[PDB]
């Protein structure tokens, strides 16, 4: 994911390697909503 | 008859612990709680607290963290402790009995159906540097 | 040839808290059978939730004696596990070693007076925003519970853990002065002929008391 | 381009507006988390506009002029007593600022709700467009409409200790244009706490 | 001492003496205050408990009543043995009782 | 082109007069890569807390961390020490740091790299706080007899809510810097 190479899996489990996120129940979604198209007729 | 005799030290140097006692006589401490109230020279009364028949007790909130009251249920004497006395703690110290099983806090000082009927003669505690 | 490896200049030392299982010495020893043995508790907070212990009140007793006035306040204490009132319970004694809890502390009150005398008490949790309540009328508003004494005396209460952080510390660091977890109270809203009749209190863990980040302390 | 808005029973309608600007999200995130034990209770009688006067920018007012109102300000009635009477309050903001340009004042103005703002320095204003902003030029429009959700490290925030959102309305175009227009253009703010929740009740006096 | 007391009052024998003790909404009215007596040189006795009652062992000439936020001690007859300091004391919402200054009552 | 100031991103794309935009390769400018690098931090002799804000302001990881208000990071500290250093979790007693039960490590090598998990109480951390940040924004603390140099890493970072970044203001136009060359 991050900076790591290490094509082999971590020796230690993920739980002892890092911490685990718990679930409940944008700017890349703003950049692609970008008004690229020109407002008026391109001529020539 | 019921009477309360209080024995303690007088003339002690400030910044020192105070060991007061109220030998209780005439009745079983298990049936009537005792409260401690003091009187500064002149005319004032600053309730110190009391100990119910049961172990639980209470103290004055502004004077708490410098009061600890034990109860020898056999010798029938109740004791005070003052952590560090200042030249203003000088007062006339009394011990008093409520008519009900629990009157440990300062709440017994004003009550609808309970009073403090028996008061010790009072000791005058003097501290000065 | 031989297989090359690169011994890292770093992270070769003893962490002192690392899943490492030390290498084998004097093996093939079959310890005596210790199967089907009574009172086996896999983890802590299974014993704390199940075996409640007393709390400490003024004069070194686990009970708070009913006062004789009709409306008065009883034992009021901070909520954090380092609270002098819980200084002698199993829950606080164990949460000492951990840095942050995330659960509802559970209080049991059982009445010990004679069947002659009834009494009706209430306990009210007060968040950390404003001074604690001082009268039942001024405390009825916050989360509270009322109960009358009867054939069954034990009345539990689940002190709700609600805080602005998903976890909350178990050791009140000296920096602040009014506990950030808020006070609980216990009031004499009325009593019968019971004066100086002991109400013993208990503490426990709730259905979800989760404890994490164990740390050391001189104790 | 009429935009008629509405919150509770208070409605704000602008004859000429440019468009609502969502910031950092389109709807509130998960509400009843694991901390508050599900004792959260949504308030709906508190989602209403309130008018809050703000600075009056004149021709003498240079480029860098920033006036930031700490977000949530003193309130009267629902959402004012509430923070006093409840603990761990949460609410997303709908913010509105209206300056009457008169169409002859070309001085531009930039209004942007910033995340726990701390007195942004003169250098910081140039890259201050990163935060959700609508910069209202009076010739183009006379009102700014921004809506943002509650954003803090804490799941709920005790508004009595710190306030998470801050309006920052700075004069982006240098000075102002007063070529037979409005003498001075004073700017107000229709702020409206939307999607509010509360957790714990205080012992009342 | 954190209550209002009317200094020291006087009267002659067989005269009615009314000593008022004025407090605050938190300290008095919620709970009726109590009335003490202290003979110069001797200890405290309780004269009114519950703001309106008498302790047994105290004669009937002492009568107290509570109104609003002030209470009043009424000695229906005075005697030479009723000259002493009179303190009013009441439980405050602060969990500490607040005491009067003492209405030395001198007989003429 | 020609749109109103409604705060909506508009990109010319370099083809609105002629030609076609190239397929830019975007990598190692994202929030994980650029924040996975190590960074020396001035360490308080014999005792110090791990507050990512302690990073120097004028640094790659330092500035590109201060660019975001809220950040979640697991931290890989790499300490040079002189004796056993111990790392207490986030909400832990000053006396607790000098213990062997709480994770410490023995002087084994030049530097001892620890993977310190994310142990904060709050949902996520913050780089600026309304009201110095609270004393609760921490990754525990460490304590050696001396610490010669400290190093943070922000592993698997995920940041939120961008903040203004600043470049050095040149005294003259086109401020110049001496570039490496033979």
């Amino acid at each position: 994911s991050g900076n790591t190479g290490s094509i082999i899996n971590n020796y230690y489990m993920q739980q002892y390697q890092n911490s685990m996120d718990t679930q409940l129940g944008w700017f890349s979604k703003l950049a692609s909503s970008a008004f690229s198209g020109l407002f008026g007729a391109l001529l020539a | 008859q019921v009477q309360l005799r209080e024995s303690g030290p007088s003339l002690v140097k400030p910044s020192q612990t105070l060991f007061l006692t109220c030998t209780v006589s005439g009745f079983s401490l298990t049936s009537y709680s005792v409260n401690w109230v003091r009187q500064t020279p002149g005319k004032m009364l600053e309730c110190l607290g009391g100990i119910a028949t049961s172990g639980s007790t209470g103290y004055n909130p502004v004077l708490k963290s410098r009061l600890r009251i034990t109860k020898d249920n056999s010798k029938s004497q109740v004791s005070l402790s003052v952590s560090n006395v200042t030249p203003e703690d000088t007062a006339t110290y009394y011990c008093a009995k409520w008519s009900s099983r629990g009157g440990y806090d300062c709440g017994v000082h004003s009550s609808d159906y309970s009073y403090l009927d028996a008061w010790g003669q009072g000791l005058l505690v003097t501290v000065s540097s | 040839g031989i297989f090359p490896v690169a011994c890292s200049d770093g992270y070769g030392g003893l962490v002192t808290t690392d899943p490492k299982t030390a290498d084998p010495a004097y093996g093939k020893v079959f310890n005596p059978p210790r199967n089907m043995l009574p009172g086996r508790f896999t983890n802590f907070l299974d014993v704390a939730e199940a075996c409640p212990t007393f709390l400490h009140f003024e004069g070194d007793v686990p009970y708070v004696t009913t006062k004789t006035d009709s409306d008065r306040v009883l034992a009021q204490f901070d909520l954090s596990l380092a609270a002098k009132h819980m200084s002698n319970t199993f829950l606080a004694g164990l949460a000492q070693y951990y840095t942050q809890y995330s659960g509802t502390i559970n209080l049991h009150f059982m009445f010990t007076g004679p069947t002659d005398a009834k009494a009706r008490y209430m306990i009210a949790y007060a968040p950390p925003g404003m001074e604690p309540p001082k009268t039942p009328e001024a405390a009825a508003h916050c989360i509270h519970a009322e109960w009358d004494t009867g054939l069954n005396s034990k009345f539990t209460f689940s002190i709700p853990y609600l805080s602005a952080a998903d976890y909350a510390y178990t050791a009140s660091d000296a920096a602040e002065t009014t506990n950030v977890q808020g006070w609980v109270c216990l009031f004499q809203i009325t009593h019968g002929k019971a004066d100086g009749d002991a109400l013993v209190v208990l503490a426990s863990a709730g259905k979800d008391f989760e404890l994490r980040l164990p740390v050391d302390a001189r104790t | 381009r009429i935009l008629t808005t509405r919150n509770g029973h208070t409605t704000s309608t602008t004859q000429s507006s440019v468009g609502v600007t969502y910031g950092y999200a389109t709807a509130e995130d998960f509400v009843s988390g694991p901390n508050t034990s599900g004792l959260e209770t949504r308030v709906v009688q508190a989602e209403r506009f309130f008018k809050t006067h703000l600075f009056d920018w004149v021709t003498s007012d240079p480029f860098g002029r920033c006036y930031q109102l700490e977000l949530p300000t003193d309130h009267k009635g629902v959402y004012g007593s509430l923070t006093d009477s409840y603990a761990y309050m949460r609410n997303g903001w709908d913010v509105e600022v209206t300056a009457v340009g008169n169409q002859f004042n070309g001085g531009c103005l930039l209004v942007a709700m910033v995340p726990e703002l701390c007195s942004i320095d003169k250098r910081g204003l140039y890259q201050l467009t990163l935060f959700p902003h609508q910069f209202i030029n009076p010739r183009t429009n006379m009102t700014a409409h921004i809506t943002v959700p509650f954003v803090g490290v804490n799941r709920y925030d005790q508004y009595k200790v710190h306030k998470p959102w801050t309006l920052v309305v700075m004069v982006v175009a240098p000075l102002t244009v007063n070529t037979e227009g409005a003498p001075q253009i004073k700017v107000y703010a229709n702020i409206a706490p939307t999607n509010v929740h509360v957790a714990g009740e205080f012992p009342s006096k | 001492a954190v209550l209002t007391q009317p200094s020291s009052v006087s009267a002659s024998l067989g005269q009615r003496v009314s000593i008022t003790c004025s407090g605050s909404s938190s300290n008095i009215g919620r709970y009726g205050a109590t009335w003490y007596q202290q003979v110069p040189g001797s200890g405290l006795r309780t004269i009114i408990y519950g703001s309106s009652r008498r302790p047994s062992g105290v004669p009937d000439r002492f009568s107290g009543s509570k109104s609003g936020n002030t209470v009043t001690l009424t000695i229906s007859s005075l005697q030479p043995e009723d000259e002493a300091d009179y303190f009013c004391a009441a439980y405050d919402i602060s969990t500490n009782a607040v005491f009067g200054s003492g209405t030395t009552l001198t007989l003429l | 082109t020609s749109t109103g100031e409604s705060a909506d991103p508009v990109t010319a794309t370099v083809e609105n007069y002629g030609g076609e935009t190239q397929v830019q390769r975007r990598q190692h400018t994202d929030v994980s890569f650029i924040l996975d690098r190590f960074v020396k931090v001035t360490p308080k002799d014999q005792i110090n807390v791990l507050d990512l804000m302690q990073t120097p302001a004028h640094t790659l990881v330092g500035a590109l961390l201060r660019t975001a208000t809220y950040y979640f990071a697991d931290l890989e500290v790499a300490v040079k020490h002189e004796g056993n250093l111990t790392w207490v979790p986030n909400g832990a007693p000053e006396t607790a740091l000098d213990n062997t039960t709480n994770p410490t490590a023995y002087h084994k090598a030049p530097l001892t790299r620890l993977a310190l998990p994310y142990t904060a109480p709050h949902r996520v951390l913050a780089t600026v706080y309304n009201g110095a940040l609270p004393t609760s924004f921490n990754y525990g603390a460490i304590k050696a007899t001396r610490v010669t140099e400290l190093l943070y890493r922000m592993k698997r970072a995920e940041t939120y809510c961008p903040r203004p970044l600043l470049a050095i203001h040149p005294s003259e136009a086109r401020h110049k810097q001496k570039i490496v060359a033979p």
